[PDB]
């Protein structure tokens, strides 16, 4: 069965440039890319039997393809990259149609560099159900994880997608609902990781007093 | 150059229902007795995974109950019994002038019975205060249909340009919507004015719901 499997997630300055690898298990190879939330766009093609290659006008002499054949493996290298290149890209193996899809590689692409999160809480105010959460603010790059009473509370949970903070920094809040009549018996700490900056912390929420 | 455009871009059907999505293209994208025009079904966070090619063919393991027809500039995908599995995004692609370009995308979403959001307003920790930014957090709680609008308002004065928001994947047990939006001041900014209200606009609300809370009140 057939498996494209490319290389690890890159996090590049502007400027700089990026090759991701794409290993073949088991015709022509397509480079297609998607913006996070957005449709997908096609970066070009690589007959790997001569070398013949197509391109996307709007990569015109940003854009590598290669392959090295005893190896199975193709290459995508992106030039000068800019803020607009992040992208999550894949290969594709094309039948002619692009049938076989990696699972893509997240590249990031700003000038911004690793800082890790501050979390603070998000306490409840007064009614039987109670709101809290932890905002995990100002890190750099994705992910970070987060969980809740180290995976014993998963109900009522949601996570939400960070967005990129005009700082340039990443910022997100994970909140969880409970019971108004439970927050005097157990206690809710957020487990928050960034690997990229080996971050891990955790953060008691209770509510707050003076009134 | 070549552009595609998917109609709906969203659309909510309910397991078992027989669901139509729409592909139109500026040319014509046939050539040699060849549609030129694929379909993709995607998943959040997941590659694209084939449906069909050559505009009415099934890829490898997709189910008959997917089909494809048209011919020319408009193609449409056919789900004929809506499976739970099938809430996704589509792509349109086109094969027969190289940029190779998508369209939109077409979100299939679950129906169900209007929900009223659930909304909590968190002001900015003690602890972040005293490094200089104020963020005041509004939330909106297991709510449908996904349309929902946030509005700050700081001593009933509408902000603009200092939130930012962002919603959950539909919810696979109760098939809701979450939104997180978050109004960030700085300390000195935040300082002056006593009033911070979260007003939320929902089908599922004979009127608006304001959550607030007086600074130095808390």
């Amino acid at each position: 069965e057939v498996q494209l499997v490319q290389s690890g997630a890159e996090v590049k300055k502007p400027g700089s440039s990026v090759k991701v690898s794409c290993k073949a298990s088991g015709s022509n190879i397509h480079w297609v890319r998607q913006a996070p939330g957005q449709s997908l766009e096609w970066i070009g093609y690589i007959y790997p039997y001569n070398g013949g290659t197509d391109y996307n006008q709007k990569f015109k002499n940003r854009a590598t393809l290669t392959v090295d054949n005893p190896t199975n493996t193709a290459y995508m290298e992106l030039s000068s990259l800019r803020s607009e290149d992040t992208a999550f890209y894949y290969c594709v193996n094309g039948n002619p149609w692009l049938a076989y899809w990696g699972q893509g590689t997240l590249v990031t692409v700003s000038s911004a560099s690793t800082k890790g999160p501050s979390v603070f809480p998000l306490a409840p105010s007064s009614g039987g159900t109670a709101a809290l959460g932890c905002l995990v603010k100002d890190y750099f790059p994705e992910p970070v994880t987060v969980s809740w009473n180290s995976g014993a509370l998963t109900s009522g949970v949601h996570t939400f997608p960070a967005v990129l903070q005009s700082s340039g920094l990443y910022s997100l809040s994970s909140v969880v609902t409970v019971p108004s009549s439970s927050l005097g018996t157990q206690t809710y700490i957020c487990n928050v990781n960034h690997k990229p900056s080996n971050t891990k912390v955790d953060k008691k929420v209770e509510p707050k007093s003076c009134d | 150059d070549i552009q595609l455009t998917q109609s709906p871009s969203t659309l909510s059907a309910s397991v078992g229902d027989r669901v139509t999505i729409t592909c139109r293209a500026s040319e014509s994208l046939d050539n040699y007795g060849i549609r030129f025009l694929t379909w993709f079904q995607q998943k959040p966070g997941k590659a694209p995974k084939l449906l069909m090619y050559a505009a009415s063919n099934q890829g490898s393991g997709v189910p008959s109950r997917f089909s494809g027809s048209g011919s020319g500039t408009e193609f449409t995908l056919t789900i004929s019994s809506l499976q739970p599995d099938d809430f996704a995004t589509y792509y349109c692609q086109q094969t027969k002038e190289v940029p190779w370009s998508f369209g939109q995308g077409t979100k299939v979403e679950v129906k169900r019975t209007v929900a009223a959001p659930s909304v909590f307003i968190f002001p900015p920790s003690d602890e972040q205060l005293k490094s200089g930014t104020a963020s005041v957090v509004c939330l909106l709680n297991n709510f449908y249909p996904r349309e929902a609008k946030v509005q700050w308002k700081v001593d009933n004065a509408l902000q603009s340009g200092n939130s930012q928001e962002s919603v959950t994947e539909q919810d696979s047990k109760d098939s809701t919507y979450s939104l997180s939006s978050t109004l960030t001041l700085s300390k000195a900014d935040y300082e002056k004015h006593k009033v911070y209200a979260c007003e939320v606009t929902h089908q599922g609300l004979s009127s608006p719901v304001t959550k607030s809370f007086n600074r130095g009140e808390c």
